[PDB]
């Protein structure tokens, strides 16, 4: 792969940027009810 | 949905994560903006009614 | 047709290129960025390094304000809306305080103190680029002729922001920030007095601009019909003229009587672009302070026909 | 009498017109055919100039001013007096630039260099015949033209462009003054980063143009290089030139109106006309 | 300030105005006298100092210092042509022009002059020879555009003169120089880059007939150009336009 | 259908998912922007109106 | 191969595109859904 | 009408695709743009009118 | 997110830091200036208005 | 290692610090938006 | 806390000491200048009506 | 030891007097700030 | 404190001294520029009152 | 040990004499405000 990382690091790699991208998910679920909860847009 | 990791294979992290970085912020000031601009959602012109303050 | 040399029919491409060394505080220096191929076509295809330090620091961190500073007004001027931004982009406009203000700092952030605070930014950010001007040439050993050719520039950007406005008594004599109200600013300047077309240092400052023109049109299309023999190559037809220096000098000898030599035809041009912002600068310095009405100044002076 | 040099290139030939009947020197001034064309269209210009100063009744040099035929007068031909020496003087500049192009060109051959110089020549003669022949000829009168007078031209240059507002607003009149004052920034750069190095300070060796590249990289991060940068400086007065131009050429034929009314077309778009707030709403 | 002249309508404008045609013509003197440094004193069409020197005088000396231990050059300074030049008048009055006595492109006279600059080769800043042939150089590669090696470079007269084995570049200014024509006798010569057409399939040589590339001046080295064969090559190619004949 | 696979072998997926990506973008912004744009679809001024928030 | 995928490559590569064009695609089809129920177009 | 296989021989499949694939684009948007354009076919007015979503 | 100190393999920390540097106070001088904007926020006239230190 | 130069124990520990800096910037913050809040709250 | 020496070790002295010192110069010459154009707050000209001075 | 060739204890002698120069600042600064108050309070 | 010494090891006395004669030069010229702008401080001005100088 | 290759000593005679010229100018610049404030005050 043109990136040049063996298998075994993209694997790595990608453990601890889906788990940041939970976090950040999450964060984002609970401002849109909060958001949805002071003030419906539907 | 098991084999996604094989992206980072294809693509240097340093690029993307500073790709994505300035799009969430480019995005999210974007969305903040929108609102402040949309009087039915300025909060700070909303809270501005509520407390009385526009006198 | 044969080849004009305008664009490059091959690139080549080598290690990265770091530069002279000199007395350069290398830690200062970033790394080399990236090639563009783009580039490569008409000029040089690598990009950086750059150097830093302490002026350029400085520089860039001001003139960032300046730029953050005019935006946010812009943005408030759209009312937030990124649509009306960018609609509105050209007619938004950050004005210099009233006139009943005067030269006081007392004006409100919404009617001249963000102008003030702008303006503050610009200034330090533009005269510490001067300085990085100067010292980046030192740090080489070279000459400053580019910090004393940059110095004419701010002479004319001094008259228009800063010693014009003193001089006249209130910061509402300065430009305002925006693409449109500076154009503004400078057809109403020219009719509060009286037609600038006949201060002639007005007219001087555009023979020197369109000499600019005429010269490096002559200059550079002499340095590409001699580039067949390495005339490009200048200062080493400096140190040890070729038959392309000398091509040169007979084209113009014959053409028009008289001839520059290699460096020499570097002080024709800066000179000739130098003056351009120096005789300005005086134009605009006498424009209210001295003359409030050119045309009839230039009926006195026998460049005007009488009434 | 010779630069020390100049000798060895005094060789015969070159000439598109004419032979060896007109090549030779004349002091430092190479002749040849467009070389005899050129001299007598400059004389007979600059003296029906003197003639006109003399029906005008000034000798003010500043003051002396040939206008061409009033609107009345159409295309055709005036009176001497009222528009016909502007016209045969400018049949004299026209006749006088064109020879000299030319005579630039036979200067090129005998030399072989390059024709760059006779070309970019040519640009500053169609800014010219725009303002004079294109634009009147399109107007459908020799009084659109401007005057030939010190400041009298700078009146024409004023009425022609408050007929249409603000003058500032043509986009085209916009792109070419960027390229007409980043012509003046590259000329200023230029010029004294080669006296840079090739004066250092005392007592220090000539610089390289490898410390030219590198003291602009270091002072904007980029360095187009020796070759780029002369390349650059005629393309940036060509352009200029090329939109100078345009911006005439569609002023008073296609657009009539003021030109500060034209950007409106950028306003009322119509996903954003209507949207209130900033300074169109 | 507005209004006030010292006398008759001289205000400080006047003033202004009148300070800088002196100012001009006092920079015209040193802009003309500075340009003075090379070509003058002038000279009769023999050699001799001529009568009319013109109204401005040489200025003094400045020394320019060389880098790379390559000494000094003085300017204005003593001038002589330094070489033979086969040219014969036309005329006993001057103005006129000089025949070749022979052949010009050989003699190197007209268009295809060339000057006795240093028999040595242009550095870069660190002090290497600036120009290479580039499979000197190993981290160049041709990195866009049609590489010329390999193509044939044909003549004015349409016929092939040989094939490109090589490109020469400028190592600090990274840009082709020279293409290296490898002819039908397997020696090598140089074309400067400017006067060479790389179409699709071929490089044109517009100057050039094909008989006539066995005439371009040979570099001493195979693998360094000195200032002095840089001119000698250049000068004779640009000279080929007048005197190639079909 | 089991072949189309071998537009791999042809487009480097590198400039393939960077044209893909900014592709998909721009087209959802077309359409949101499209639906902010009609009276019957821009979701912030029908909730306006829905809870009375405007005047 | 114009991009050197060999052939188990370009039949794996595809597998793991086709994944997520599908996920993508599927939550798209509950967006519409949704906005269906809210505020049918046809 | 067997041999257009050829066409693959003398274009390059890349740079055909490529072309194809913004065609496709090109003429489909043009198409729903015109239709829009039309009151006849504006599905978005249509469906307005139809469930009094403007009234 | 245990990985996360990771990212420092990825990107040199000095441009990270001089980056978010900024980052951080264009987006606090931002807030501040739009919450002056605000006259409801403007804390420097709130005060006034609250001690008549004008008129 | 990785693409900077860093190992393993540098980068967990500088790590450390950058997240001492966060909370501590954060806590502030927290403190900031609190006192605002009960001087003049924005909901 | 007890590592924020390390600062040290990664950024070269100079360059923070400099990057410091023009970052608050800036800032207190901005704050100076919010205050002096706000009329409430403008030291010269409250104390020119304190005591009666042109103001 | 670091990017920077500062030893870690240069990097605790530099640190300790920042830190002296730091708190000197800050101290004149909220000295400053409550002089400032007790004239004209902003809230 | 005792150490504020330590810094000339760090920074060239001819950059430091250079740079703060001019910082101080130009805070000065800027403030006494701010006053003589400022009515109830321009001291040429006050004198034309006090001793009736105008006029 | 250092950047501009000054001595620890000579650090310190350059640095007494720095702050005794800082020392003469402040000193000026207090003699200054207060007869400035004591001719017509600010606050
Ligand atoms: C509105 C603003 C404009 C603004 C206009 C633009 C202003 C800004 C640009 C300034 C450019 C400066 C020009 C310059 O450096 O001149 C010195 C240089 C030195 O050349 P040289 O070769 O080293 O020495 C002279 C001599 O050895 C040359 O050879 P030779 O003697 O065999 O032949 C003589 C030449 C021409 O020489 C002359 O005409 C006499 C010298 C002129 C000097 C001009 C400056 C100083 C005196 C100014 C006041 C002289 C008062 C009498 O060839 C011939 O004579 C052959 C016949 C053709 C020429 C016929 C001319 C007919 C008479 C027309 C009037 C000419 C007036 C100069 O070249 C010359 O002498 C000849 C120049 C001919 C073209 C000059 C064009 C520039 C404008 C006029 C001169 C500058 C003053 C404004
Ligand atoms: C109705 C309009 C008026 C008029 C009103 C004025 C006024 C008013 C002025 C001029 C001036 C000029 N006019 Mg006029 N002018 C008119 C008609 C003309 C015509 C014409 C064909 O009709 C022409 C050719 C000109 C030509 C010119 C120029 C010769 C001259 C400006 C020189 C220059 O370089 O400025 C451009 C250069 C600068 C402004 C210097 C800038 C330097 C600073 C330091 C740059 C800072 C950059 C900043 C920090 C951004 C950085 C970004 C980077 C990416 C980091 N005028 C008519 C009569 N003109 C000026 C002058 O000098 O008058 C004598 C002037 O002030
Ligand atoms: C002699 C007359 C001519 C002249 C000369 C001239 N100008 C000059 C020079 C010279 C000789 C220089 O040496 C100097 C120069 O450096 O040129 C390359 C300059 C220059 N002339 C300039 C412009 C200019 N010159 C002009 C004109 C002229 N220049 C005349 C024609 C004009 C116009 C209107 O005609 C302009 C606009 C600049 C290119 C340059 C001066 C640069 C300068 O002072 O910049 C100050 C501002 C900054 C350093 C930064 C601004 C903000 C940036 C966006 C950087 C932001 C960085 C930040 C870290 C980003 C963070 C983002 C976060 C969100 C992450
Ligand atoms: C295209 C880019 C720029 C350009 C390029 C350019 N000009 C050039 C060249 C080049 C490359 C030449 O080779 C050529 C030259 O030889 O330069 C020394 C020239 C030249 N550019 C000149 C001038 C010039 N260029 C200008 C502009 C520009 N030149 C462009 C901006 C301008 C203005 C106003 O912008 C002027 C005045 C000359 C120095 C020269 C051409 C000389 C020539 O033609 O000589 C033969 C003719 C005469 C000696 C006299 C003719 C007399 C007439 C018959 C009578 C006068 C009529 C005229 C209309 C009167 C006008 C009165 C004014 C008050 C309005
Ligand atoms: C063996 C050869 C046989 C040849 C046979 C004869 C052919 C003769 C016809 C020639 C055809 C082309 C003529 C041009 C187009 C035309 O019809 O024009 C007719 C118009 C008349 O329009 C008139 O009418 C115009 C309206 S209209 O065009 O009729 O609709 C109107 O706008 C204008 O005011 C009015 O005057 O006149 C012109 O356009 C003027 C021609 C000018 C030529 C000399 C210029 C001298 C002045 C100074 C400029 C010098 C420039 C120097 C350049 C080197
Ligand atoms: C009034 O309104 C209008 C103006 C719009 C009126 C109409 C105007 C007008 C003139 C319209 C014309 C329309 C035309 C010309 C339409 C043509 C459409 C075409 C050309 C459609 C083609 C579609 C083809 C497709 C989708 C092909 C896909 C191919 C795929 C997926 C596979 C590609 C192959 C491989 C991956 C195999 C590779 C093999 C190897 C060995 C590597
Ligand atoms: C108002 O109406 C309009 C004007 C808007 C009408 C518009 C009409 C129109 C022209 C619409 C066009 C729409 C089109 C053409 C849409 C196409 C959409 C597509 C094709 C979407 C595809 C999405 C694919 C996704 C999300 C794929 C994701 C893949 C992932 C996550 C896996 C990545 C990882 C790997 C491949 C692993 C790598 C493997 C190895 C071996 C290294
Ligand atoms: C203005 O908007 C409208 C009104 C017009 C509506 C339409 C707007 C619109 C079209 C919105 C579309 C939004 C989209 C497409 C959003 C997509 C968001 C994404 C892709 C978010 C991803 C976030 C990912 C995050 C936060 C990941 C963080 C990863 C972290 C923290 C860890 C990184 C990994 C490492 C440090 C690796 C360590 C390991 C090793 C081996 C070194
Ligand atoms: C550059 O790269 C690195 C990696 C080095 C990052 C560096 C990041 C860094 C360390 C930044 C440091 C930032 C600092 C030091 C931030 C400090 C912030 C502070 C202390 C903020 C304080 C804010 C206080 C506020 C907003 C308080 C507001 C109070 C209000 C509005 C109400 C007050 C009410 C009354 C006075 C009324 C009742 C009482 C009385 C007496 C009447
Ligand atoms: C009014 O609102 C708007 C309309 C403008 C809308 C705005 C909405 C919006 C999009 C806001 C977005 C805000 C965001 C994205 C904020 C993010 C902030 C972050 C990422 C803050 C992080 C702070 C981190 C700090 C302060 C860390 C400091 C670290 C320090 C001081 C120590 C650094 C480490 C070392 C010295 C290492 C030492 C060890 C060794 C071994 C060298
Ligand atoms: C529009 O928005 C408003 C302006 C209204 C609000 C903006 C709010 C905002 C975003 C504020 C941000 C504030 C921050 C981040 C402040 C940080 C301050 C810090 C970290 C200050 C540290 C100061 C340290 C000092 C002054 C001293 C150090 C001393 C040292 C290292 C000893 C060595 C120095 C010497 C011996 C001095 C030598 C002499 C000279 C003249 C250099
Ligand atoms: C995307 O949104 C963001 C917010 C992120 C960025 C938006 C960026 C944006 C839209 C920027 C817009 C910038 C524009 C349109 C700038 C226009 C500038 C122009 C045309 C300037 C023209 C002339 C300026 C002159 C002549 C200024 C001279 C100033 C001088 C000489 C400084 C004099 C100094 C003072 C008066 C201050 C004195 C103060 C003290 C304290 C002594
Ligand atoms: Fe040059």
């Amino acid at each position: 792969g043109y990136t040049g990382l063996t298998d075994e690091q993209a694997q790595e790699l990608h453990s601890v940027y889906m788990s940041g991208l939970w976090l950040f998910s999450a964060v984002a679920i609970v401002a849109h009810l909060a958001v949805y909860i002071w003030r419906p847009w539907f | 949905m098991s084999k996604f990791y094989k992206i980072w294979m294809i693509f240097d992290p340093r690029r993307v994560f500073v790709a994505q970085g300035v799009f969430l912020f480019l995005l999210a000031v974007m969305i903040h903006l929108i609102l402040l601009s949309t009087p039915s959602y300025n909060w700070l012109e909303i809270s501005a009614a509520k407390y009385n303050r526009v006198a | 047709a044969e080849y004009q040399n305008i664009f490059s029919q091959v690139q080549v491409r080598g290690p990265a290129d770091l530069g002279m060394t000199e007395d350069v505080n290398l830690a200062n220096r970033s790394g080399v960025g990236p090639f563009s191929t783009l580039l490569g076509w008409f000029g040089n295809a690598q990009l950086g390094p750059i150097y830093l330090g302490s002026l350029g620091v400085l520089s860039l961190f001001s003139g960032l304000m300046w730029f953050f500073t005019i935006g946010i007004w812009f943005w408030y001027q759209a009312g937030w809306n990124p649509a009306v931004f960018l609609r509105d982009l050209f007619f938004f406009s950050l004005e210099p305080p009233a006139p009943e203000y005067g030269l006081s700092f007392a004006a409100p952030l919404k009617e001249g103190g963000l102008w003030l605070i702008a303006s503050f930014f610009m200034f330090v950010a533009v005269w510490s680029w001067w300085g990085r001007t100067y010292l980046r040439a030192q740090a080489l050993g070279m000459g400053k002729h580019t910090a004393w050719a940059f110095l004419s520039a701010i002479w004319l950007w001094m008259v228009l922001g800063f010693i014009r406005p003193i001089l006249m008594g209130s910061w509402s004599e300065a430009v305002p920030y925006g693409i449109f109200s500076h154009l503004d600013w400078t057809n109403n300047f020219s009719l509060v007095h009286g037609n600038l077309f006949y201060n002639p240092f007005h007219g001087l400052s555009i023979a020197f601009l369109y000499g600019s023109a005429l010269l490096f049109a002559m200059h550079g299309a002499t340095i590409l019909a001699v580039s067949r023999f390495g005339g490009e190559r200048e200062l080493e037809q400096i140190a040890d003229r070729g038959t392309a220096a000398e091509r040169a000098a007979l084209f113009w000898r014959w053409t028009m009587g008289f001839n520059a030599t290699m460096e020499g035809i570097h002080r024709w041009a800066i000179w000739m672009a130098v003056l351009v912002t120096l005789t300005g600068g005086i134009g605009i310095l006498l424009s209210g302070t001295v003359v409030d009405n050119w045309y009839v100044w230039g009926q006195n002076h026998g460049m005007a026909p009488l009434n | 009498a010779l630069l020390s040099f100049e000798r060895k290139y005094r060789v015969p030939g070159g000439t598109l017109v004419g032979g060896n009947l007109f090549d030779f020197w004349v002091g430092p001034f190479y002749v040849g055919f467009f070389g005899v064309a050129t001299f007598f269209f400059a004389a007979l210009g600059i003296i029906l100039i003197a003639w006109s100063a003399v029906l005008q009744g000034t000798w003010n040099p500043q003051l002396i001013s040939v206008y061409p035929p009033a609107l009345e007068y159409g295309l055709g031909g005036a009176p001497l007096a009222k528009g016909g020496l502007w016209q045969i003087i400018t049949i004299c500049a026209t006749g006088a630039f064109v020879s000299w192009a030319l005579r630039e060109v036979e200067i090129c051959r005998k030399l072989g260099i390059g024709y760059h110089i006779p070309f970019a020549f040519a640009f500053a003669i169609l800014a010219y015949l725009t303002l004079v022949l294109f634009r009147p000829v399109m107007m459908g009168a020799w009084g659109y033209a401007f005057p030939y007078g010190i400041w009298t031209h700078l009146d024409w240059v004023s009425n022609t462009g408050y007929t249409y507002g603000n003058f500032h607003y043509n986009p085209a009149h916009m792109i070419a003054i960027s390229f007409f004052f980043t012509n003046a920034l590259a000329l200023a750069l230029h010029g004294a980063l080669v006296l840079s190095a090739a004066n250092p300070e005392k007592g220090k060796e000539m610089r390289t143009p490898d410390h030219e590249d590198t003291f602009f990289r270091d002072l904007v991060g980029y360095s187009i290089g020796t070759l780029g940068i002369h390349r650059l400086g005629l393309l940036l007065s060509l352009s200029a030139v090329f939109f100078s131009a345009l911006c005439m050429i569609i002023t008073g034929t296609i657009w009539f109106d003021q030109w500060v009314d034209w950007w409106q077309w950028w306003v009322k778009l119509p996903w954003w006309a209507n949207i209130p707030g900033g300074i169109n709403g | 300030m507005v209004g006030v002249t010292a006398f008759g309508n001289f205000d400080l404008a006047s003033l202004a105005i009148y300070s800088f045609w002196i100012f001009l013509a006092g920079l015209i003197y040193y802009l003309q006298t500075e340009n003075m440094r090379e070509g003058y004193p002038l000279e009769n069409e023999d050699g001799t100092p001529a009568a009319n020197q013109g109204p401005f005088p040489l200025p003094k000396p400045k020394t320019f210092i060389l880098p790379h231990g390559r000494g000094t050059l003085t300017v204005p300074g003593p001038e002589s042509e330094d070489r033979p030049i086969a040219l014969a008048r036309t005329a006993v009055s001057e103005g006129f022009p000089h025949a070749p006595t022979g052949d010009p492109m050989k003699d190197g006279v007209g268009p295809a002059s060339w000057v006795a600059r240093r028999d040595l080769p242009e550095l870069d800043g660190h002090g290497h020879n600036k120009i290479k042939p580039m499979k000197a150089a190993a981290g160049f590669h041709v990195s866009a555009g049609k590489n010329p090696i390999g193509l044939p470079v044909r003549g004015c007269d349409l016929e092939i003169a040989g094939k490109v084995v090589d490109i020469w570049v400028d190592i600090p200014e990274q840009m082709a120089r020279f293409l290296e024509v490898e002819l039908k006798d397997g020696s090598t010569r140089l074309l400067p880059m400017q006067m060479v057409k790389v179409q699709s399939n071929r490089v044109h040589v517009n100057a050039l007939s094909s008989d006539l590339f066995a005439g371009i001046p040979t570099i001493k080295s195979p693998t360094e150009v000195t200032l002095l064969e840089e001119d000698k090559i250049c000068g004779y190619v640009a000279g080929g336009l007048m005197y190639a004949a079909p």
